[PDB]
């Protein structure tokens, strides 16, 4: 196990960032799914069958 | 309990004497040990009135004729001991409250200690 | 469990079956019979060939049959529409003299590169493999490096007035072969484990 | 012919040079990820003459050798270095580069300074971004000639006359 | 053999053996502290307590080691109860063991420490640890007591290792220590106050704590950090395996390397502490005589000089005179060179009138199988630890059983605190020896008388009672080993008589020489040419010197090339080229051990600056002389060695070289065989290795000498200050002067300088 | 966060664990083990071992053969990304040229896996 | 502990009358090559004197290899800056700053007071 | 393969404790995972257990 105890200071900040993040995460996501250009750069490409994913190891 | 403190204060005292005799006779003194609990003390409270756990008087040959050791801080059975090399004389200083520092039960004085010393010094006189 | 029909077979074919109490299992095979055996396994529904670890037992404080030993890790991905989580090793001791062994490119295209590494790091030429080249190391350094025999490559660290440390005798570290200052050892220093 | 040899010119031009530092990072390590950090998001570098942060020596002359490297990288780096313009500075960023941290091995190259001359070391792997700031402040006043060594000893205002420039 | 089963494995192992050893053979183990290799056990550590079935189980756990073995025996070591107990005893041990670890310099070698952690741990899976049950104040006793000019003693270290006290009994059979007070009040001390034994320092190694340490390397490095460089000694002709502990390319500490051929686990004091000259200022840049002074030069500058020096030289004008500190390789190369370009002689420094190629060598292990030892010489000085090997012989011990680990760790055959003989050896020294402690047959002879003794034993002169008894004894000794001094080998007639007797009843010889590798160099024909001269004598007008020669040597020359490791007064008005030479530690080559065995000497990792061996330099003189010697590298020399027909890796070699060139004179000053060599008199050993002058009380008196003081003396072998020793075992009519450097057995002329 | 409360933070078997340093002050046996631990370091028993795990980057695991020395006799690292890269010529079949950049990036290269 | 071997330590035995540290052994030379220091921290954990205690420094960077093997006296609790910082502050005559703050000291340090929200 | 070290080699020339230095030094990203995975392996081997709180933190 770890070599020493947690900071007390660890508790406030940890809560804090869990508050902010959900919203933040969304807003990054917000950039992608729409932007029809996002589509046009990504969707078609990155192809590989699941079967081959295992064969070549992913 | 706080017996400890007076003992420590006595240990210094005694030590002081050991030096005095040392200079007096010009006989060799050497500090032997320091507290473990000073070394490995490193932020935990230290407050001992000296740093010195053991010290001795030597003949002038690095051979002691008298050794003088205190007990460490939390090391139970707190006493100060003396012992004369090659004599089998083992002295156990207690402290007795309402009295002072006693040798068995007889109060120590400097002269007592000097007498012990001279008989040591002169008798054993290994060099 | 997919494993089990392999296990009775292994036993039938008398292959020794190593087992650590940590529930890891090897199957000791000869070189020859490997390929086909292993063919049968994939057929038997072995999904995923995870690893190939090439082993150099140049110096070991116990006897082993061979100096070079390969080990495959085969797995059955249960999260796939087939599989059971059936994960196990196959170990195959390998003559130093012939650093050959038929590939398993044949059953997984993962293998390709894995075996390539193993040529580089230990000397093994896997038969039926397209391309040997280093894919990870210079080709200006030779000797199939990363072997016990192979140099360790140290340089003294430098301090004022040229005062230096030479690493390789600095270390208080040891191997089991190594004895250190002690004239013997036993106890803890011959290892230890728990069960409690 | 570079902006020197009259009182005026040398201070002028030197201010110009010093304040316009255009970093070309030579990531190949963890350094890079801290370097993108080092760019933005807490502190800036645009106030130190940097919009250049990217891969062309055709955009830069401040070489940041950032990360632990191997044998295979030495001629590469050498050549990259060569394909910079004539005045050019060598930062040796971090421990991993500078003397090879905790690896003593054939594979690696220890003491990056071997491959190319250096003018600035900045230890620590990882270091703090800010240390790098301190370093370039150094490097600023260094090329300004208002620097020494720890023995009071002066030095050229460039990295590039310690071994051949081109 | 005895049928043992230790737990799960069975071994044959012949009887009379300790359970312990079979345990370790079986790959089972125990904590161990009292008994030790090459030493009779005691029960004291009590760590080897096991239980045994044979099938029942003992009610008391016998120290397995102490007990003998039994067929059909079961040994239980993986016992839960054992482990518990081990811990127990450990705890008990630890009760007063003073906490001092960081500054403990037993440290990595605190085997005790390692056992603790091996076998210890509280009886309780734990959820909370325990550490103790103890908590009272510890004993405080004695520390910082210098025990010796080499050894510091801090008493509360000792675990009541009884090992050293035991050692003193077992090994030298000379005691100086004792336990003092009883019970817990006890502690070991000396009352010698500085232990005048010639073997002492091994106790450092033996000390299974850090109580006895080499002060010289106290607080200087840490145990693990050292490179422990197995290599070879050369400092006595035993030339033991040693281990050069080094950090910063500098010699921290010499420890024993435990070859069981040329020691067992035993070193002389001189060997261990007498190494500081190496650790001290040493020649490390070539010099040449300018016109008035010596000049820092390169090798190249010298080579130019060499050509110059060899531009008016015929090569018969040139003397090659080596140290007695040259390798086989350098020997071989000298041989080949002196063939190639004839020189009037080859010699080496320690060389004698009659070689050791006049006699067989023998083995130490040979000497246990022996009958009687008739001794003429001095084992203590000349071949130090042989003295000890004899002590064992004398204390009756027959060769150790060596197995899959070599030595066991208990003597049952012999058991401590028990007799020795006197009448198993015969002794001739010209004075006092510690041997006389075990000798009854002992005799102080006049210097020149030795021959006569020999004569008398052959029966053509009339011996004493001792010599008569000796005569008888040599008969009755069916395979005695004859031990021969410096006084023997340097005096033709004596040698001849020995040669006869030892032939007559054919029998091997142990030839103690003041030369170190006397025998290899002998074999390498580094002996005078037919017309010849000796190493002592001038025989040339140019010279190469591997050593500082006799004063009279220096006169008779006019170009002198020295490959030395330090400067000496003899040189700055006699040198023409000085060069740096490597230590024997860091030399490379093969030596012929006094046993007869060839040993390689590892190069040690040390600072040296420039110091490119005599091998190269001799080669380069030949280059300067138009002669390519067929080799000048080790590699080719190994080939060439092998060519000369020596099979490496301790070959035994044999050859009889008969040269019996007389050269004796009768002096009145003796070269006393000493245990130290001039250059060793540095460091703290400065005094320890100073010269003594022994003389009969009578002649002391007569010359009105102070018998405590040090007196100036002028010899053709230098001016020494020498402490004045009364000793009636020296007969008056000669002055025995402690010969620092090689050369002993001589009667030499000098003067009592005033 | 819910499941969080006081507790010791490492295994209290001091044989196998370095001891607390607030106790060197106290026992010798402490001191001994402490000293030892940070010098030599323990001997694990002989064995090979592997555990499969889910890293952020995929299948992670170490195949570790120890001979029972103070150092292992084999350290194999299972590096996922490296194996994932094998699938690149495949992944990038017949693709378009500006697209190919992204297709590398999308797979996530950490070069440590690869290079080792 | 140092895997980099970043420490060159010449030991010595203290003066008996004037011991530089109360102990009977001290560090007669204490060098650290910062060019490869691992700053193990494990370092701290092994040291039993608690001598070694990581700082809050990072303002270290210079031009010369061998200047960056920081010495004993640069590695105290008594210096007032980094080597280059200090060396600058003499030639320039300017004072010091270090530009960091913590909430409060680490208990481990108990000498030197750093800027802590109340300094810079 | 233009970079490489041969960690796997080096770590047989360092202690187990020491090896924990190497583990995050090959993952710029999730450092702690390498570390953990290595930790676990060791822990298993000698059979050591980890406190619940420890495990929480981990
Ligand atoms: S110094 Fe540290 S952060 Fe920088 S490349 Fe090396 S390991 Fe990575
Ligand atoms: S004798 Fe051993 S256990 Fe005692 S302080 Fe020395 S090294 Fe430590
Ligand atoms: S000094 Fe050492 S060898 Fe001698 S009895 Fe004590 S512990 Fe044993
Ligand atoms: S007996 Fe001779 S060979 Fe052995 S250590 Fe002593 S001097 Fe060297
Ligand atoms: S009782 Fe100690 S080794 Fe036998």
């Amino acid at each position: 196990g770890v070599k020493e105890d947690l900071p007390e200071e660890f508790v406030p900040e940890l809560k804090k960032l869990l508050e902010v993040l959900p919203h933040r995460i969304d807003e990054y996501e917000a950039l992608f799914a729409e932007s029809p250009i996002f589509y046009e750069r990504a969707r078609g490409v990155g192809v590989i069958p699941p079967e081959v994913a295992i064969d070549l190891g992913l | 309990a706080s017996s400890e403190r007076e003992l420590y204060e006595a240990w210094v005292e005694l030590l002081s004497w050991m030096r005095e005799y040392a200079q007096a006779k010009g006989v060799r003194f050497e500090k032997e040990a320091d507290f473990p609990d000073f070394i490995y003390r490193m932020e935990r409270p230290y407050d001992l009135p000296t740093t010195i756990m053991t010290a001795s008087l030597s003949d002038g040959l690095g051979e002691p004729f008298l050794l003088a050791d205190v007990s460490p801080r939390h090391a139970k059975l707190k006493r100060i001991g003396l012992r004369l090399p090659r004599a089998h004389i083992h002295l156990h200083a207690h402290y007795e409250p309402g009295k002072g520092l006693v040798t068995g039960k007889i109060p120590l004085t400097k002269e007592r200690f000097f007498a012990l010393a001279d008989r040591a010094r002169e008798a054993l006189a290994f060099a | 469990m997919r494993l089990e029909r392999v296990l009775e077979e292994a036993r039938a074919k008398g292959y020794p079956i190593e087992d650590n109490g940590l529930g890891n299992l090897w199957v000791v095979l000869p070189r020859e019979r490997f390929k086909e055996e292993m063919a049968h396994y994939k057929a038997m529904g072995f999904n995923f060939l995870a690893d190939i670890v090439g082993l150099d037992y140049l110096t070991y404080p116990d006897p082993r049959p061979e100096r070079f030993a390969v080990v495959y890790e085969l797995v059955s991905l249960p999260g796939w529409k087939d599989g059971d989580g059936s994960r196990f090793f196959v170990r195959v001791y390998v003559p130093e003299e012939d650093p050959r062994l038929p590939t398993v490119t044949d059953l997984w295209g993962s293998a390709n590169f894995l075996e390539r590494e193993v040529y580089d790091l230990f000397g093994i030429v896997f038969e039926g493999h397209p391309d040997l080249r280093k894919i990870l190391t210079p080709e200006d350094l030779e000797g199939h490096p990363l072997r016990k025999d192979y140099p360790l490559g140290e340089t003294p660290t430098l301090f004022r007035e040229g005062r230096y440390i030479i690493p390789a005798e600095f270390r208080a570290a040891l191997t089991g072969k190594d004895p250190g200052l002690t004239f013997y050892k036993g106890g803890s220093r011959k290892g230890y484990r728990s069960l409690w | 012919r570079e902006g020197i040899l009259f009182t005026t010119l040398e201070k002028l031009v030197a201010w110009g040079r010093s304040n316009s530092l255009w970093p070309a990072t030579f990531g190949l390590a963890c350094c890079a990820i801290e370097m993108m950090a080092s760019t933005d998001a807490r502190n800036d570098l645009a106030r130190f003459g940097s919009e250049v942060f990217r891969a062309s020596p055709r955009q830069a002359d401040v070489m940041i050798v950032a990360g632990r490297l191997s044998k295979k990288m030495a001629p590469v780096m050498r050549r990259v270095w060569e394909q910079m313009p004539d005045p050019k500075w060598v930062i040796s960023m971090g421990a991993c580069a500078s003397s090879g941290g905790m690896f003593n091995n054939y594979a690696i190259v220890q003491n990056v300074d071997s491959v190319v001359p250096v003018d600035v070391y900045v230890p620590g792997c990882p270091p703090r971004p800010e240390a790098l700031i301190y370093a370039v402040m150094q490097l600023q006043k260094k090329v300004r000639g208002q620097a020494y060594n720890e023995r009071g000893e002066r030095l050229p205002p460039v990295a590039a006359w310690k071994r051949t420039r081109g | 053999m005895v049928r043992v089963k230790v737990n799960d494995r069975i071994v044959e192992v012949p009887p009379g053996t300790s359970v312990m050893d079979a345990v370790f053979h079986a790959g089972y183990d125990v904590p161990l502290f009292c008994s030790e290799k090459h030493l009779s056990p005691i029960g004291a550590c009590r760590m080897c307590l096991v239980r045994i079935g044979l099938i029942q189980w003992q009610p008391k756990l016998a120290a397995s080691c102490v007990t003998a073995v039994a067929d059909g025996m079961v040994v239980d070591t993986l016992s839960d109860v054992v482990r518990e107990a081990q811990a127990g005893m450990v705890e008990f041990t630890l009760l007063n063991h003073p906490l001092d670890c960081p500054t403990c310099d037993k440290g990595g070698a605190c085997e005790l420490q390692d056992r603790t952690v091996e076998y210890g741990l509280y009886e309780k899976p734990l959820e909370l640890p325990v550490y103790t049950r103890f908590e009272f104040t510890r004993r405080h006793v004695d520390k910082h007591h210098p025990l010796s000019p080499f050894v510091i003693l801090d008493r509360e270290r000792c675990i009541h290792c009884k090992r050293c006290v035991r050692y003193f009994e077992e090994v030298p059979g000379d005691e100086v220590l004792d336990f003092i007070e009883r019970g817990v009040h006890t502690f070991i001390g000396t009352m010698d106050f500085g232990l005048p034994s010639g073997f002492s320092g091994n106790i450092t190694d033996i000390c299974p704590v850090g109580a006895l340490l080499d002060l010289t390397a106290r607080f200087r490095a840490r145990n693990w950090e050292m490179e422990e460089t197995p290599t070879t000694c050369a400092l006595c002709p035993v030339g033991c395996g040693i281990t050069a502990d080094t950090r910063s390319g500098e010699l921290l500490r010499i420890r024993a390397r435990e070859v069981p051929e040329v020691n067992e686990i035993w070193i002389c004091d001189a060997g261990r502490f007498g190494h500081e000259w190496a650790d001290q200022n040493r020649l490390k840049t070539p010099l040449v005589r300018k016109e008035g002074r010596l000049v820092e030069a390169t090798w190249e500058e010298a080579f130019l000089a060499l050509k110059e020096g060899l531009k008016e030289a015929r090569g018969e004008e040139v003397g090659l005179y080596l140290a007695h500190d040259a390798t086989l390789e350098e020997g071989l190369l000298a041989s080949e060179l002196a063939k190639a370009l004839k020189t009037p002689h080859l010699d080496f420094q320690g060389r004698t009138a009659a070689p050791a190629s006049l006699f067989p060598p023998a083995s130490l292990e040979d000497l246990l199988q022996a009958d009687f030892a008739l001794v003429l010489g001095d084992p203590t000085e000349e071949a130090p630890i042989l003295h000890l090997r004899l002590s064992e012989f004398v204390r009756d011990l027959k060769p150790p059983h060596r197995y899959n680990h070599g030595t066991p760790f208990a003597d049952l055959q012999i058991k401590e605190r028990m007799p020795r003989r006197t009448d198993k050896m015969a002794l001739f020294a010209p004075y006092r020896a510690p041997l006389m402690k075990w000798a009854a047959i002992h005799e102080v002879h006049r210097p020149g008388e030795e021959r006569e003794i020999l004569l008398a034993l052959l029966g053509d002169k009339e011996g004493s009672e001792m010599v008569a008894k000796a005569k008888e004894a040599w008969e009755k000794a069916k395979n005695p080993v004859l031990i021969l001094g410096a006084g023997v080998l340097q005096d033709t007639v004596a040698a001849e008589r020995a040669r006869l007797l030892a032939e007559r009843k054919g029998a091997k010889v142990l030839a103690m020489t003041p030369a170190a590798n006397a025998r290899g160099l002998e074999a390498m024909g580094v002996l005078p040419g037919a017309k010849g001269a000796s190493w002592d004598e001038p025989g040339a007008l140019y010279a190469y010197y591997g050593f500082v020669p006799p004063e009279e040597a220096l006169k008779g020359k006019r170009f002198v090339v020295m490959h030395l490791s330090h400067l000496h007064p003899l040189a700055e008005r006699y040198a023409h080229v000085v060069l740096p030479a490597p230590t024997f530690y860091e030399k490379r080559g093969h030596l012929v051990n006094l046993e007869g065995r060839v040993l390689p000497l590892s190069p040690a990792p040390i600072e040296n600056g420039e110091a490119e061996g005599a091998l190269q330099v001799l080669a380069l003189l030949a280059e300067a002389l138009g002669v390519r010697p067929p080799f000048r590298l080790h590699l080719e020399a190994q080939k060439a060695l092998k060519a000369r027909k020596v099979p490496e890796a301790m070959g035994r070699l044999s050859f009889r070289l008969k040269e019996l060139r007389p050269k004796e004179r009768k002096g009145a000053f003796y070269l006393r065989p000493t245990m130290w060599k001039a250059h060793q008199a540095v460091g703290k050993a400065q005094e320890a290795a100073r010269a003594e002058l022994w003389a009969h009380p009578e002649t002391a008196r007569a010359e009105a000498l102070p018998e405590g003081a040090q007196v100036a003396v002028e010899t053709p072998f230098g001016r020494v200050e020498a402490r004045v020793v009364h000793r009636e075992d020296v007969p008056k009519g000669h002055l025995y002067l402690s010969a620092l450097g090689p050369a002993a057995g001589l009667r030499v002329e000098g003067r009592v300088l005033v | 966060l819910e499941r969080l409360e006081p507790g010791p933070v490492r295994d209290p078997n001091p044989q196998i664990t370095p001891p607390p340093r607030h106790l060197l002050e106290t026992s010798m046996e402490a001191v001994i083990y402490h000293f030892k631990h940070y010098t030599e370091g323990f001997h694990p028993p002989k064995g090979e071992v592997y555990v499969p795990t889910e890293s952020a980057r995929g299948e992670l695991g170490y195949y570790i053969v120890s001979d029972g020395g103070s150092m292992p006799y084999r350290v194999k690292v299972r590096a996922p990304s490296f194996v994932n890269l094998q699938s690149l010529p495949y992944a990038c079949k017949g693709e378009q040229v500006p697209d190919m950049v992204a297709i590398i990036a999308s797979l996530d290269p950490v070069m440590g896996d690869v290079d080792r | 502990a140092c895997p980099a071997y970043a420490i060159y330590v010449e030991p010595a035995e203290n003066d008996p009358e004037n011991p530089v540290s109360a102990g009977e052994r001290y560090a007669k030379v204490y060098e650290i090559n910062m060019l490869r220091c691992i700053f193990c921290g494990l370092c701290e954990e092994a040291c039993p004197t608690g001598a070694i205690v990581l700082g809050y420094d990072f303002e270290m960077a210079d031009y010369e290899y061998s200047d960056l093997v920081y010495g004993k006296e640069d590695m105290l609790v008594d210096v007032v800056g980094t080597k280059p910082q200090r060396r600058e502050a003499k030639r320039t005559g300017k004072p010091v700053k270090v530009g960091y703050v913590v909430p409060y000291v680490r208990p481990e340090l108990e000498g030197f007071k750093a800027p802590t929200e109340g300094g810079k | 393969g233009y970079l490489h070290t041969g960690f796997e080699k080096t770590m047989e020339h360092r202690t187990y404790l020491q090896n924990i230095t190497y583990t995050p030094r090959m993952d710029y990203l999730h450092s702690f995972a390498h570390d953990l995975a290595y930790a676990l392996a060791v822990e298993k081997l000698l059979g050591a257990v980890v406190p619940p709180r420890a495990e929480t933190i981990r």
